[PDB]
C-alpha cells in the first residue's frame, strides 16, 4: 500500500488521487472522468485539480496516482479557486439550466458543489441542434469537450464514429466528416449518451421539440435484454408504467455496454398490436397458405373469448387429435426467447401431455449442425470459453459470423483485444464486414467452400509439423485418420476451390497454430449448409490438433444467437434428449424421468422442425402447439411451410402479436413479453442470469408458464406451480448443470456461470482444461470431405442467394418492426448486391428488383454494398412484404437437420 | 403482395450507413500514393500530398484515403481539420481558388500595417482565382509586413509588389545561395561527427564539452543540452531522435536563418546527437511556412552518404506542434494534442520509445562547441552570464534581424550595440523579450540581463529570445490583444483553462475597459491548471501589461 497525506490526514491507496478521495468520503468535482469500467481518465477538463506540495503547478487528481511521501491538498484556496474557475468557464457557454437538455446533469451537479450558479464570462455562440437521428438528439451547445463520447465510441465500443475535430474553442464533436448523426456510420449503440455528463447527447425520447428535457422516469428495473445471446444486463426506465429508455448495467457479459436493439428496441411491448384477449378462429373461416390477417383487426378471422373457453378449445383440439389419431399426430415448437422454466414446462407438456418427443425450437435451424459435431467429437453442447476470452487470445478467428451486426457488445471486446492487446483478428466470410477494418487478415472466400479452405489449413499444420504432439497424445483420438486423408487438400489445389491464394492459406494456418493462444468464433455462415456439420468438424479439428483449447484465450465459441437458445436446449426443448442432454432412447435415462414424473415416456426420439413440416404434408401431424416461434416466416421454403400450417386440423399459437403463424391458428393465446416475466436465461457463455418483471402485461395477457400449466391441467396433468421459482426448484433435481445454482443465489448475485463447484466460488468459464466428458476422456477428430451445396448456380439462376441479418432487426421482424426506433432505421425490405452487379442489371442504388428462385419470387429494393461479392445477393429474412424464406432451399444437413439458408441459386430481373 | 407490421411510412437507405467511398477517387488516390506506405504515421504527409496535387482535400479524396489506410472517417477528418493549412471541401462547398495569398497578422507585421494590408489585398485581388487570408507569424518579422503568394514570401510587401507577384505568376519559393555539401566539407565539415562515430573522439568527451560549455535549450526552455543527452542515452533502447523545426513563436526567425545559409552545420550537430543517444532514425519536423528551408534540406540530405535514416516531415499550420509532446503526436500522424507529464518525452516519447528532441539552433552549435572547446563558448557573455545567443530582433529598430551576440545583454545594449538604436521618429516604449509567450516589459526596465533565468523575477522569460521592440507609436494593450488572438487561435483545444480561457480573455480585452480583476483570476487559473506551456504562458502578456503599464488603465475598478 502507498501511504500518503491527503488534506492533513495520513491515508493509504491501491488507484488515483481522485479515487482515494471518493473512498475516504471527499468528493472532488469531476467532469471528463467517468468512474466506470472502460473509461480510462483523460485529464482534459481540469475540474478535479488538487495541490501537491513541492510541485509548481496543480495536478488533475483523476490522472495522478499517489506516491510515498506525497502531500496532497484539495481544500486549499488555490486548488478550489482553479476548480470553480474551470466550472465558471464552462457555465458561460451552457444553456440556461432550467430549460436545458438535462437540468439534472452530472455537469450541473458538479457546478452546484462549487456554488457556481452563474458566470461572469461572456457566452460564445456555438453549434445548432442535430436531431436527424430518431433515437438520439445532439445539442452540442451544452458540450464541454470532455471527449467522454469519443472514448465511449472509439475505445469502449470501437465503433469508430465520433471524433473531436478542428482546434481551440472550435473543437467540436463530429460524426464521420462532421456529417449528421442520422446519416453517418453511427450504429446507435448509445454508449456516447450514457457517458455524456452535460446533456449534449440525450435520448430523443427525453426531449421536447425545443430540446428541453421533459421525461423523468418514476422508477428503474434491472433485468436482461430480450434479444440476442450476449445476455446484456439492462436497467429499464419506466415512466407512468411505460418503458421510455434503457441503460447498460455492469453485468458480467456487457460491462454497461449495449447495442441499438437493447437500448432502444424495448417498445414492442407497448405496440398497439399487442394481443390482450384470447382469440378463437371464426367457425366458418377456412385456412389458406397465402391468407393474411390484419394484426390491428383480427375480427375478420377471429372472435375474442374468455381464457376459460380459449384454453378449453386449445387443449380440446389437441386432446381430440391425441385421443383419436394418437400421440404421433402432435408436435410442439418452443421458444428460445422464453425463460428456462418455460422451456422445461413446454418440453414436459409435450412429453407428458402429448405423450411424444415431437418437441423442438429454433435451434434446429441454427447451431444444430455445430452442436452435432461438438457432441460427436467432444460430447459437448456448449462453448469452451466465454467471448471475453478473446481479450487473452493472441489470434482471434471469426468465421461465418458477423458479430458487429449480430453480437455487437461481444464484438466490442474483440475490437478491444485488437486495439489494446494486439490480437490478430482473422475474419473468414464471403462478405466484408465493418469488423474487417481492424482485422489482420480477411479471407473473402467463395460462398460454400469452408471445407476446402479449412482443410488447406489443417494440411499446412499437419505437413509442416506445427501440431501439439503433447496434446494429441493426451487428449485426442483418430488423429492418424486425419494425416492419411488430409494429404489431398493442399493449399495449392484448394486455392481455386475457395478463392484464397495458397500463400495466404499457409500464413493463416501457421499464424493460428504457432500462437500461444487462439480462439475461434463461428455462426450461421458455418452451420447453415447441407454440409454444415462438416464445416464444424474442420473447425474442431483445428482446435484439437493444435491444442488451442482448454486454456485462457483459447477454445471454440459457436455464438449462440437467441437470448435463451442455450438455456432452452439445456432444459430439453429438443426432440432427442431430456434436460441436460440425456438421451431419451437410453432406457436408464428414460426410466429415471419416468419415476421422477410418474408416467411412461416415449423411448423413440421425435422429429425435428423441418421433419415435422414434411410430416404435416404426409397427413401424419395434425395438431400443433406453437409458443414464441414464428415459423411462417423463419422456416425455409415458405410456400410449402405456410401450406403445411394451413392443413393442420388444429393450431394453437401463443405469442405477443398476431404473427404470420397465428394467421393460420385455431386458438391464439396472448402471452407475456420478456420485460413482463421473471425467470432464468442462459447466454452464449453459459452464464445463467435471472430476469425480473419491469411492467405488467397489457390487458389480459398472461404469463407464459401460467398458460402452459393451464393447458397441462386440461390434458390430465395435475400441476400447481406458483411461478418460475417453483419450476426452477424442480429442474435443479434433474439438471446437474444447475448444481450450486439456486434461485436465492441468482437473486443476490444476478448471474452465475455453469458448471459451478461450490455455492461461493465462481463458475468454470473455461472448460475442457483436463479432458472431455467422453468415455475415454479424449476428443475424437473427424475428417471431412468437400460436399457441394444442394443447389448451385446455372444459366437460369446464375446468382448465389445468401440470407441473414441486419443490426436493427430481429429474425422474422414481428418484434423489431414494432419497435419505433428500429423500424425507422430499417423501414423497408432491401437486399444487398455489389455495385458492379447493379450496373450490369441497369439498376440504380435504391431501385426495385425481382428476386426469383425455383421456389418463389419477391420484389424489393436493392442496396448497393461493395462489401458484397460479385455474383452474390444477400438478403435479411425479416421483411414480410418480401419474405426471404419464400426463396430458400429447404435441403437439410443429414446429421444436424438444418436447412441451407446460406446458399441457393437465384436470378435477378429489374422491376 | 403481403403487408408487414412496420409503419410503412419511410424508405430504406439505398447504400450502407454514412458516406461512401467513390471508386474514381479511390482509383485516383491509389495512383497518387503509388507505393508509399499506408502506415498511420504518414497521414499528415499524405494529406500534404493530396493538398499539393489538387490544391485542396475534397471529401471524396479524404474518404478514399481513410479507406486505403484502414482508418475511420472521423480519424482522418479529426487530424486533417486540426491543421490550418488543410482545406477540406465537403458536399455543397465551393472549391479552393487556384492561388492562395497569405498575409501575416502577428505582432510585428501588425505594427507595420498588416490589418490594413489584408483589407486592401482583399478588395483589390480576392476573386474566384485568388484567395486572400490571414496567417500567424511566418518567421519574417525582420521583413514585416510579410505576405505569401503561393509558396513565395514577399518581404516589406505592399499592394504593388503583391499585385506584381500575382500578375507575374511568381508563386514558387526562391532558393537563395547557401553552403552546400561540397562547400561544407571543404571547410572541414563532417569531421567532428566522423571522429565521434569512428571512435577517436569519445562520446563521453562530447557530453563533457556540452556540460562545461553550458549549452542550453535554444528552443526556448533552456534545459541543459548535455543533461538531456545523458538522460536519453541512460534509457533502454531502442531510441529515436526528433528535430524541432517548427519555429512558430511570433518574433522568432533564427532557425530559418541558419537553415538557409549553412544547413549541414545543423545536420552534423544533429547526426552527432543521433550518435550519442544511438538513434536508429532521426525525424526533422520542419514547419510548413519554410518552403525555402524545405527544398534546401531535401537537396542536401540526398547529397549525404548512405548511416542514420533521416526522415524530413512537414508541419501543416500549428504553433502547438512546437511543444515536444505535440510534435511527437504530429509525427505519429495524429492531432497535435500535448501529452500529460509524467512520463516525459526523453523516456516515453515518439512511438513510446525514449526520444531525444532538440531545436534547430541547439544542434547548430554542437560542432563549434566541440572543435573550439567549452572555454571559447563561456568567454562570451555580459553582466555575469556566459555563452552566445541568437536574438531575433524585430520592431522599431533601425537594423532588425538575427543578432548572434553575448548572453546577458540588456535590451538597451542589444538595441544600441547591435540594432542601430530605435527607428527614426520612434521612442522606446515596450519590448517582448520572449516573443508572444514571454510577456511585455516597459522601456524603463531596460537594465535587466537577458538570458535564461534572469526574467522570471519579473514574470517574464527569455524563451526563444524573439525580441520585439515597441514604441510610443505602437499600442501596448493592442499588442497584448494581438498575442491573445494568436493563442486563442493556436490553442489545441484539449483543456478548459486554455481552450475557454484564451477565448474568454480575448473577448474581455476587446471591451473599451479591461476588467483587470477578472483577467487576474483567469490568468491565475490558466497558468495553474493548463496542461502544457501554451496555456500556462498565454496570459503572460496580459499579466505584465496590467502590472507594468498602470497608465494604460485610467478608469477605476
Ligand atoms: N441484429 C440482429 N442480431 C442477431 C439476430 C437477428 O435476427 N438480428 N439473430 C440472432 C440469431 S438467433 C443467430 S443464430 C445469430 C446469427 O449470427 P450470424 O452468424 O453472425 O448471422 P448471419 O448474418 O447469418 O452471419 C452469417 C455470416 O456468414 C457469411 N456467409 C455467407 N455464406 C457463407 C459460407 O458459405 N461460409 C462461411 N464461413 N460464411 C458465409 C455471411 O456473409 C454472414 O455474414 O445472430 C443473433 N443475433
Ligand atoms: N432465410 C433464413 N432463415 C432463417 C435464418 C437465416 O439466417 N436465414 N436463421 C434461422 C435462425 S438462426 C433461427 S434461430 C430462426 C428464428 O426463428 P423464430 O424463432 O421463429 O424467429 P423470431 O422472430 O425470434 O420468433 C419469436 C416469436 O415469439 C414472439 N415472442 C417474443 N417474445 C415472446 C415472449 O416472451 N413470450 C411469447 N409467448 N412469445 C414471444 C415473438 O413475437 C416472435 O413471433 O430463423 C431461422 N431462419
Ligand atoms: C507552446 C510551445 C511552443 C513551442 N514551440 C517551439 C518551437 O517553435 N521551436 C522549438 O525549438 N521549441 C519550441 N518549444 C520548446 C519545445 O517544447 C522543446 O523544449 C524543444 O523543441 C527542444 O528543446 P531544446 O531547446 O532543448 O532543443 C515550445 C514549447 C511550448 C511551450
Ligand atoms: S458531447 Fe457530452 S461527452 Fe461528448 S464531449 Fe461534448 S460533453 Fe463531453
Ligand atoms: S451511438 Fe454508439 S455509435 Fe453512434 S456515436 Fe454514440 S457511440 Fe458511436
Ligand atoms: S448485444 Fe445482444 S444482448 Fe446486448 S444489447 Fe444488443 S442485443 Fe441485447
Ligand atoms: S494548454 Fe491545454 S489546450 Fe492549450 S494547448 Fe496545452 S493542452 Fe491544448
Ligand atoms: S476530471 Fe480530472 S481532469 Fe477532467
Ligand atoms: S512574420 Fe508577421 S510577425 Fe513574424
Ligand atoms: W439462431
Amino acid at each position: 500500500t502507498i501511504a500518503f497525506e491527503f488534506d492533513g490526514q495520513q491515508v493509504e491507496a491501491q488507484e488515483t488521487i481522485w479515487a482515494v478521495a471518493k473512498r475516504l468520503g471527499t468528493h472532488i468535482p469531476h467532469l471528463c472522468h467517468k468512474p466506470d469500467p472502460g473509461y480510462r481518465p483523460d485529464g482534459n477538463c481540469r475540474a478535479c485539480m488538487v495541490e501537491i506540495e513541492g510541485e509548481r503547478v496543480l495536478a488533475a487528481s483523476c490522472k495522478r496516482t499517489p506516491a510515498i511521501g506525497m502531500k496532497v491538498k484539495s481544500a486549499t484556496e488555490r486548488a478550489t479557486k482553479a476548480r470553480a474557475m474551470v466550472l465558471e468557464l464552462l457555465v458561460a457557454d451552457q444553456p440556461e439550466r432550467a430549460t436545458s437538455h438535462d437540468p439534472s446533469s452530472h455537469f450541473w451537479v458538479q457546478a452546484d458543489v462549487l456554488d457556481v450558479t452563474e458566470s461572469r464570462f461572456p457566452a460564445a455562440e456555438r453549434w445548432t441542434s442535430d436531431v436527424s437521428h430518431p433515437a438520439m438528439s445532439v445539442n452540442l451547445d451544452a458540450c464541454i469537450q470532455c471527449n467522454l463520447c469519443v472514448r465511449a465510441c472509439r475505445e469502449v465500443q470501437v465503433n469508430d464514429v465520433i471524433g473531436m475535430a478542428y482546434r481551440a474553442a472550435g473543437s467540436k464533436v463530429v460524426f464521420d466528416f462532421d456529417d449528421p448523426m442520422g446519416g453517418s456510420t453511427c450504429v446507435a449503440c448509445g454508449e456516447c449518451v450514457q457517458a455524456c455528463p452535460t446533456g449534449a447527447l440525450m435520448p430523443a425520447a427525453y426531449l421536447d421539440a425545443n430540446q428541453t428535457r421533459t421525461v423523468y422516469p418514476d422508477r428503474e428495473v434491472k433485468s436482461l435484454c430480450p434479444y440476442c445471446g450476449v445476455g446484456c444486463q439492462v436497467s429499464y426506465k419506466v415512466k407512468d408504467e411505460r418503458i421510455v429508455y434503457a441503460e447498460g448495467v455492469n453485468g458480467p457479459a456487457n460491462q454497461n455496454r449495449l447495442c441499438v436493439k437493447g437500448r432502444f428496441g424495448f417498445d414492442y411491448v407497448h405496440h398497439p398490436h399487442r394481443l390482450t384477449v384470447p382469440l378463437i378462429r371464426l367457425e366458418n373461416v377456412p385456412k389458406d397458405a397465402n391468407d393474411q390477417v390484419d394484426p390491428a383487426n383480427p375480427w375478420t378471422h377471429f372472435r375474442e373469448a374468455t381464457w376459460e373457453e380459449a384454453l378449453d378449445r386449445a387443449a380440446g383440439g389437441l386432446k381430440a387429435i391425441r385421443d383419436t389419431n394418437g400421440r404421433k399426430a402432435l408436435a410442439g415448437f418452443g421458444s428460445a426467447k422464453g425463460s428456462n422454466e418455460e422451456a422445461y414446462l413446454f418440453q414436459k407438456l409435450v412429453r407428458l401431455g402429448f405423450g411424444t418427443n415431437n418437441v423442438d425450437h429454433c435451434t434446429r435451424l441454427c447451431h444444430a449442425s455445430s452442436v452435432a459435431a461438438l457432441m460427436e467429437g467432444l460430447n459437448s453442447g456448449a462453448v469452451t470459453a466465454p467471448f471475453s476470452a478473446a481479450l487473452d487470445a493472441e489470434v482471434i478467428v471469426v468465421i461465418g459470423a458477423n458479430p458487429t451486426v449480430n453480437h455487437p457488445v461481444a464484438a466490442t471486446f474483440l475490437k478491444n483485444a485488437v486495439k489494446q492487446r494486439g490480437a490478430k483478428l482473422i475474419i473468414m466470410d464471403p462478405r466484408r464486414q465493418t469488423l474487417s477494418r481492424h482485422a489482420y487478415r480477411h479471407l473473402a472466400f467463395r460462398p460454400g467452400s469452408d471445407v476446402a479452405m479449412l482443410n488447406a489449413m489443417l494440411n499446412v499444420i499437419v505437413t509442416e509439423g506445427l501440431y501439439d504432439e503433447q496434446y494429441i497424445a493426451g487428449y485426442t483420438e483418430n488423429f492418424e485418420a486425419l494425416r492419411e486423408k488430409i494429404v489431398d487438400f493442399t493449399p495449392e489445389k484448394m486455392a481455386s476451390v475457395c478463392g484464397i491464394d495458397a500463400e495466404t492459406l499457409r500464413e493463416v494456418a501457421r499464424l493460428y497454430a504457432r500462437a500461444k493462444s487462439s480462439l475461434i468464433f463461428w455462426g450461421m455462415g458455418v452451420s447453415q449448409h447441407v454440409h454444415g456439420t462438416d464445416n464444424s468438424r474442420c473447425l474442431i479439428a483445428l482446435a484439437l490438433i493444435t491444442g488451442q483449447i482448454g486454456r485462457p484465450g483459447t477454445g471454440l465459441h459457436p455464438l449462440r444467437g437467441q437470448n435463451n437458445v442455450q438455456g432452452a436446449s439445456d432444459a430439453g426443448l429438443i426432440p432427442m434428449v431430456y434436460p441436460d442432454y440425456q438421451s431419451v432412447e437410453k432406457d436408464a435415462v428414460r426410466e429415471l424421468f419416468e419415476e421422477f414424473w410418474g408416467q411412461s415416456l416415449d423411448p423413440q426420439k421425435g422429429l425435428t422442425v423441418v421433419e415435422i413440416m414434411r410430416a404435416i404434408h404426409a397427413g401424419e401431424i395434425r395438431g400443433m402447439f406453437v409458443e414464441g416461434e414464428n415459423p411462417a416466416m423463419s422456416d425455409p421454403d415458405l410456400n410449402h411451410a405456410r401450406h403445411a400450417l394451413a392443413m393442420l386440423d388444429h393450431l394453437v399459437v401463443q405469442d405477443l402479436f398476431l404473427t404470420e403463424t397465428a394467421f393460420h391458428a385455431d386458438v391464439v393465446l396472448p402471452a407475456s413479453a420478456f420485460a413482463e416475466k421473471a425467470g432464468t436465461f442462459t447466454n452464449t457463455d453459459r452464464r445463467v442470469q435471472i430476469a425480473q418483471p419491469v411492467v405488467a402485461p397489457p390487458g389480459d395477457a398472461r404469463q407464459d408458464w401460467w398458460i402452459i400449466q393451464e393447458l397441462a391441467r386440461r390434458l390430465d396433468l395435475d400441476w400447481n406451480y406458483g411461478g418460475p421459482a417453483d419450476i426452477f426448484a424442480e429442474m435443479a433435481q434433474v439438471m446437474p448443470s444447475l448444481n450450486n445454482i439456486t434461485w436465492e443465489r441468482l437473486e443476490r448475485e444476478g448471474a452465475v456461470t455453469y458448471p459451478v463447484d461450490a455455492p461461493d466460488q465462481p463458475g468454470n468459464e473455461i472448460i475442457f482444461y483436463a479432458g472431455f466428458p467422453t468415455e475415454s476422456g479424449r476428443a475424437k477428430i473427424v475428417p471431412a470431405a468437400i460436399v457441394p451445396p444442394d443447389e448451385v448456380p446455372d444459366d437460369e439462376f446464375p446468382m448465389v442467394l445468401s440470407t441473414g441479418r441486419v443490426l436493427e432487426h430481429w429474425h422474422t421482424g414481428s418484434m423489431t418492426r414494432r419497435a419505433g426506433v428500429l423500424d425507422a432505421l430499417e423501414p423497408e425490405a432491401v437486399a444487398f448486391m455489389a455495385p458492379k452487379e447493379l450496373y450490369r442489371l441497369g439498376l440504380r442504388p435504391g431501385g426495385s428488383m425481382r428476386l426469383e428462385t425455383r421456389r418463389g419470387a419477391v420484389v424489393l429494393k436493392v442496396r448497393s454494398d461493395r462489401d458484397v461479392p460479385i455474383g452474390m445477393i444477400f438478403m435479411p429474412f425479416c421483411y414480410a412484404e418480401a419474405a426471404a424464406n419464400l426463396l430458400t432451399n429447404p435441403a437439410l444437413d443429414p446429421l444436424g437437420k438444418i436447412p441451407e439458408f446460406k446458399f441457393c441459386a437465384a436470378r435477378v430481373v429489374p422491376a | 403482395s403481403f403487408a408487414h407490421p412496420g409503419r410503412g411510412r419511410n424508405v430504406a437507405r439505398a447504400v450502407p450507413k454514412g458516406r461512401q467511398v467513390d471508386p474514381h477517387a479511390k482509383v485516383e488516390i491509389e495512383e497518387l500514393l503509388g507505393t508509399r506506405p499506408r502506415q498511420r504515421d504518414l497521414l499528415i504527409e499524405h494529406l500534404h500530398l493530396i493538398q499539393d496535387t489538387y490544391g485542396q482535400i475534397s471529401a471524396d479524396h479524404l474518404a478514399a484515403l481513410a479507406d486505403e489506410m484502414s482508418l475511420a472517417f472521423a480519424e482522418v477528418f479529426e487530424t486533417a481539420t486540426f491543421y490550418a493549412h488543410f482545406d477540406v471541401v465537403k458536399e455543397g462547398e465551393a472549391d479552393i481558388p487556384r492561388l492562395t495569398i497569405r498575409v501575416c497578422d502577428s505582432i510585428t507585421c501588425a505594427m507595420f500595417g498588416a490589418d490594413e494590408l489584408l483589407e486592401t489585398l482583399q478588395r483589390e485581388l480576392a476573386s474566384d482565382a485568388v484567395r486572400v487570408v490571414r496567417a500567424p507569424c511566418v518567421g519574417l518579422c525582420d521583413h514585416a509586413p510579410a505576405v505569401e503568394v503561393g509558396h513565395n514570401f514577399l518581404h516589406r510587401a505592399d499592394l504593388a509588389s503583391v499585385r506584381a507577384a500575382v500578375e507575374a505568376e511568381d508563386t514558387h519559393a526562391h532558393i537563395p545561395t547557401y553552403v552546400d555539401y561540397d562547400a561544407y566539407r571543404a571547410g572541414g565539415g563532417y569531421a567532428t561527427l566522423e571522429r565521434l562515430r569512428s571512435g577517436e573522439l569519445p562520446v563521453d568527451d562530447v557530453l563533457k564539452v556540452l556540460d562545461d560549455g553550458g549549452l542550453r535549450g535554444l528552443g526556448g526552455a533552456g534545459f541543459p543540452t548535455g543533461r538531456k543527452w545523458r538522460s536519453v542515452r541512460g534509457e533502454p533502447g531502442p531510441r529515436l531522435m526528433a528535430v524541432n523545426g517548427d519555429e512558430g513563436e511570433p518574433g522568432t526567425f533564427k532557425d530559418q536563418l541558419y537553415l538557409n545559409t549553412d544547413p549541414h552545420r545543423f545536420l552534423e550537430g544533429m547526426l552527432i546527437g543521433a550518435h550519442v543517444v544511438e538513434a536508429a532514425d532521426v525525424y526533422i519536423y520542419l514547419r510548413d511556412e519554410y518552403p525555402i528551408s524545405r527544398e534546401i534540406l531535401a537537396r542536401e540530405i540526398a547529397k549525404l552518404p548512405e548511416g542514420t535514416r533521416i526522415h524530413l516531415r512537414r508541419g501543416a499550420g500549428a504553433y502547438i506542434c512546437g511543444e515536444e509532446s505535440s510534435l511527437i503526436e504530429s509525427l505519429e500522424g495524429k492531432r497535435g494534442l500535448p501529452r500529460h507529464k509524467p512520463p516525459f518525452p526523453f523516456q516515453v516519447g515518439l512511438f513510446n520509445r525514449p526520444t531525444l528532441i532538440n531545436n534547430i539552433e541547439t544542434l547548430f552549435w554542437v560542432r563549434d562547441l566541440i572543435e573550439r572547446g567549452a572555454e571559447w563558448w563561456k568567454s562570451h557573455g555580459r553582466n555575469g552570464r556566459v555563452g552566445l545567443r541568437s536574438y531575433s530582433v524585430s520592431g522599431r529598430v533601425k537594423e532588425p534581424g538575427v543578432k548572434l551576440a553575448p548572453a546577458g545583454l540588456t535590451i538597451q545594449e542589444l538595441i544600441d550595440e547591435y540594432c542601430g538604436g530605435i527607428s527614426d521618429g520612434h521612442s522606446f516604449a515596450a519590448y517582448l523579450p520572449g516573443g508572444a509567450s514571454g510577456g511585455i516589459l516597459p522601456a524603463s526596465m531596460n537594465d535587466i540581463p537577458l538570458d535564461f533565468g534572469t526574467l522570471e523575477k519579473y514574470g517574464c522569460f527569455i524563451g526563444s529570445a524573439a525580441v520585439v521592440i515597441l514604441s510610443d507609436q505602437d499600442d501596448v494593450r493592442g499588442a497584448a490583444l494581438n498575442l491573445m488572438k494568436f493563442f486563442e487561435d493556436e490553442s489545441c483545444g484539449q483543456c478548459t483553462p486554455c481552450r475557454s480561457g484564451t477565448q474568454k480573455a480575448r473577448m474581455l480585452m476587446e471591451n473599451g475597459v479591461w476588467d483587470t480583476d477578472l483577467l487576474g483570476e483567469l490568468a491565475q487559473c490558466m497558468r495553474d491548471a493548463s496542461i502544457c506551456g501554451l496555456g500556462q504562458a498565454a496570459s503572460n502578456p496580459v499579466s505584465t501589461v496590467i502590472k507594468y503599464f498602470p497608465d494604460l488603465f485610467p478608469e477605476p475598478r
